[PDB]
């Protein structure tokens, strides 16, 4: 079934699932061509799927090679995440491989459902929840992997860094989202509340500040300031 | 010609064969049906008038035996019989024609309907389907679930309609899943056509069949198999053009003799909206598309 704002705990049991989202899959630079027409240039993409329990990312780079000579690439873009993905579970050892996979986006669910007909006990879901992973491409590391990259690549990451030897996975998800909205709302102010203060710097096996548990609360109280003033704004509200 | 004699009718029924249908009134001097053509499956059908739900037939080939019609009241329904008596039925069916008791099967010289709904539909592939050896004839009514829906009770009861499955190993290549699940054209020709059905005629029969199971009965799993084997073909790139021909035809007469108060139920309108514009053979159904459009625009 459908996950949604009543079933969101579920999310922190011990049953093994995955977040899989491929908003960055395919990405594209618009531009015109010399005779006025307008035409696309592909820029490297990336899967995101990421284990919200324990806070593993399994960072799929998608080299622009890869549409080289294809058409309709919007739609291969969701065959290729299924590929991608369905391999990534035949890597994993079978104790670890997921019970369950939640698509942010539904049109998703065919070419994974149908990538991971060799697993028919693993439930292919779709949510409702209107989860900001697109952001995470304003995560200066992930997009300096991602943008660098010279040919197909994983990359792992915990997207948490240490933040689960203090907190609970229920909160660190929450900040994570937390994060990614203001990111997404507005990268210019969020980045800056992240960054402002040169003296609190970014383990170099993490992807964020390493934040006090005191300057965390300061940091989430103004991420929320700010995704509100950007709703006031917005909706003129 | 042939004759399908009833030894009474003590409950009130409206009683169907094709696409006919007459009132047959609670012990009413009711003695059969003649003149019915012979070259033909035919369907003798029944709705009793004190429980409209619960349509119930016989599916039946005039030339596999002699059959007749006998009301069990224990059973509470009509039931059809094979007389292995020739003698004894060529008698009985003279009498009661002499008597002039029984309705003639009512075909207009012109009319091809009948022939269209059944070109490809064979009794010896409808008892495949419904399996019950003892009998000629097949039994079918409303509720009657498909081994298909089985499998998301009792199997002797069950329609055993070929399974298609558009999501399974069976119709999806390893490594060319994006391309079989898009394109159906190897699922359809080679698992189906030479795989399992061998012919178009055999598949287009069960196609036909399913189609009048959910006509006559309203059988829902029959629905749903008919729709089924219209996707399969819309949906894949590389028909045979002798096919595509043959299936507008039969979609044509399927859709011009289905009652227009059951559309709603009997139409799937995704399935319709695909095959008719959006698939591979948006443009090889003219003459259903033409029928589609001017009788049922709405549910376009």
């Amino acid at each position: 079934g459908a996950m949604n704002s009543s079933n969101y705990a579920e999310l922190f049991n011990n049953d093994i699932k995955l977040f899989v989202d491929d908003t960055n899959v395919y990405r594209v630079t618009v531009h015109k061509t010399f005779e006025g027409n307008v035409a696309t240039k592909a820029i490297n993409g990336c899967i995101f799927t990421l284990n919200p329990k324990t806070g593993h990312l399994f960072l799929k780079i998608i080299h622009t090679s890869v549409w080289a000579g294809q058409k309709r690439l919007s739609q291969l873009a969701k065959w290729k995440t299924a590929e991608e993905v369905s391999a990534l579970v035949r890597s994993l050892p079978k104790e670890e491989q997921p019970k369950q996979i939640i698509v942010t986006r539904k049109a998703m669910l065919d070419p994974l459902e149908v990538h991971m007909l060799d697993f028919p006990n693993i439930a292919i879901r779709p949510t409702e929840l209107r989860l900001p992973f697109s952001a995470a491409m304003s995560i200066d590391k992930l997009s300096d992997v991602v943008m660098k990259a010279t040919e197909p690549q994983m990359v792992l990451f915990n997207i948490y860094d240490d933040w689960l030897d203090r907190i609970s996975s229920y909160t660190a998800f929450s900040r994570l989202t937390l994060l990614l909205r203001a990111l997404k709302t507005n990268e210019e102010s969020a980045k800056m509340i992240l960054l402002s203060d040169p003296t609190i710097t970014i383990k170099s096996y993490h992807l964020w500040p390493s934040f006090t548990d005191e300057q965390w609360i300061t940091i989430e109280s103004q991420m929320r300031d700010l995704i509100l003033t950007e709703y006031g704004r917005k909706y003129n509200v | 010609m042939n004759t399908v004699p009833f030894t009474s009718a003590p409950i009130e029924v409206t009683i169907g064969i094709d696409q006919y249908s007459f009132n047959v009134k609670e012990n009413q001097p009711f003695h059969g049906i003649k003149d019915i053509p012979i070259g033909h499956v035919h369907v003798i059908h029944f709705q009793h008038a004190d429980n409209s739900s619960m349509r119930y037939g016989y599916w039946f080939d005039c030339r596999m035996g002699n059959f007749y019609i006998q009301y069990d009241p224990k059973d509470g329904l009509y039931k059809m019989m094979e007389e292995r008596d020739g003698a004894k039925f060529e008698n009985i069916v003279h009498n009661f024609k002499e008597r002039q008791m029984m309705v003639s099967y009512p075909k207009i010289d012109e009319d091809d309907t009948w022939y269209n709904l059944t070109e490809f539909v064979q009794m010896d592939k409808i008892r495949k389907i419904v399996r019950k050896d003892e009998n000629q004839f097949s039994y079918v009514d409303s509720s009657m679930t498909t081994v298909q829906e089985n499998e998301l009770s009792d199997p002797a009861h069950s329609l055993n309609y070929t399974v298609i499955n558009f999501k399974s190993r069976e119709a999806i290549r390893p490594g060319h899943e994006m391309e079989d699940f898009l394109d159906k054209s190897y699922y359809l020709n080679t698992v189906m056509l030479q795989g399992i059905f061998k012919n178009s005629s055999n598949y287009f029969g069960e196609l036909q069949f399913a189609f009048l199971n959910a006509m006559f009965f309203g059988n829902y799993g029959s629905s749903l198999q008919w729709h089924a084997m219209i996707e399969l073909i819309c949906s894949s790139a590389t028909v045979p053009k002798h096919m595509l021909d043959k299936l507008d035809e039969i979609l044509y007469y399927q859709i011009k003799t289905l009652p227009e108060q059951y559309s709603d139920i009997l139409l799937n309108e995704r399935v319709w909206n695909i095959c008719l514009y959006s698939s591979f053979q948006k443009n090889s159904l003219h003459n259903t598309e033409k029928i589609m459009e001017n009788k049922y625009p709405e549910l376009l």
